[PDB]
């Protein structure tokens, strides 16, 4: 759910 | 399996590959890059992550689809199957974690490079962790959180606040605190600080080099948003 | 591969690989469950044809991309890239068109199953016919070209101008017309009496059996204004 | 670039 590096 | 390319073909093809957007042979190209013994370049770190995150991506998404299945309806026809996505998973990133250990990490020097390598070794534990239930459990997420500490030690004396493996680390590590060690505070306090002092750093940045920092200040941003 | 898993299984197994959009899987699971033997229920066709169209999809997608870069370029790496896909395709069709050879095809006597794998024969031509350059090239055509007529013969005996297998059909054979045969006036013919033929006989149907012919029908006309 | 059926 959260963002981490894309 | 790619012994007998040479080096400089099997970037060209991992460069190829992530054009026709075909990640498996991205990163079975690049593993052989690696595997030829010497270390990567910017670029070529990139061209390795890239290519692995995407192929662990879909893995990570369709188990989440089928655990979620799971879940719901408890034959064993779903859990066997979830088990198999999950090993393979569990195989990719065992594979990137070789490579890490063997030989990628102890010979980097710069920090750009062992801070780059360390991010990623916390990211494949982290997905690891993910999927853990068992006795390792713990030990996993301690070596997740292990990687990504000495990176972040390592980013703290060597970068700028502003540089974006620095700053991708940083990202990473919150989630890691929030998703998988039950520390949301840890979580929004490492988002909030690192955000702050890469926003003080800014005035030091050229045009492009400032819409490399605040692309990835502003994932920190809607994460703090999501957990606050 | 699958010689051990009960069919039922496989073919759960198949709407679960297609949730999670593991097409790859999805296919395995669908070969083993053809080669369990037993005739095809509908829905099992569907999922048959649903799973490899995916893998075969982003097959020829890739096989674009390198085609294209390789022509705009006239070292080896770019051809033999493209090769490895197209080779990699290849063999996906191969394999489909095995599954129709033994023995999908020879057991199907309902118009429905026939006019199906007919279809899905053609298709799978055409898609070797798209990288074909060799003396083979017209040999396939004329594959792609046999297996889609006799399809039509049939649909047109046995089916109503709505019903979507037809209808695809019918699609399907215009695009290969227009894309592999170089008959574009045929093409366009074909789309134009398909397309009327279809209206013409919406007043019979359903609401529910309206939405999927229309639905199909909006493809048609779709090509129709771009050949137009 | 046409379509066939999706
Ligand atoms: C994890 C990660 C964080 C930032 C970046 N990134 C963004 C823009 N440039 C880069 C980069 C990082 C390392 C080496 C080259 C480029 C990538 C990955
Ligand atoms: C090639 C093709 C054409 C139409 C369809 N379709 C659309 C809606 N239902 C169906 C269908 C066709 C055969 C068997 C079951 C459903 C699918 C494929
Ligand atoms: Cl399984
Ligand atoms: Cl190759």
């Amino acid at each position: 759910r959260p963002s981490s590096w894309r | 399996a790619m012994g007998s390319m040479e080096r400089a073909s099997l970037i060209q093809k991992a460069k190829l590959a992530e054009q026709a957007e075909r990640y498996e042979d991205m990163a079975a190209f690049m593993k052989g890059a690696v595997e030829k013994g010497e270390e990567l370049s910017c670029e070529e770190r990139n061209l390795l992550s890239v290519a692995y995150k995407n192929v662990v991506g879909g893995q990570r998404a369709a188990w989440r689809v089928l655990s979620s299945i799971e879940q719901k309806s408890n034959g064993p026809e779903v859990r066997e199957y979830r088990e198999k996505v999950e090993t393979e998973l569990q195989g990719v990133c065992d594979t990137v974690l070789g490579l890490l250990d063997s030989h990628l990490i102890k010979e980097a020097g710069d920090a750009e490079s062992r801070v780059f390598y360390l991010k990623m070794k916390g990211d494949y534990y982290r997905y690891l962790a993910e999927v853990a239930t068992g006795d390792d459990k713990k030990r996993i997420i301690d070596s997740a959180r292990s990687a990504y500490q000495e990176a972040m030690d390592i980013s703290k004396k060597e970068m700028p606040p502003t540089n974006p493996i620095r700053l991708g680390l940083a990202l990473n590590f919150s989630v890691f605190h929030y998703e998988i060690a039950n520390s949301p505070e840890e979580a929004i306090s490492l988002a909030k600080t690192t955000f702050d002092e890469a926003m003080a750093d800014l005035h030091t940045l050229s045009e492009d080099s400032y819409k490399d920092s605040t692309l990835i200040m502003q994932l920190l941003r809607d994460n703090l948003t999501l957990w606050t």
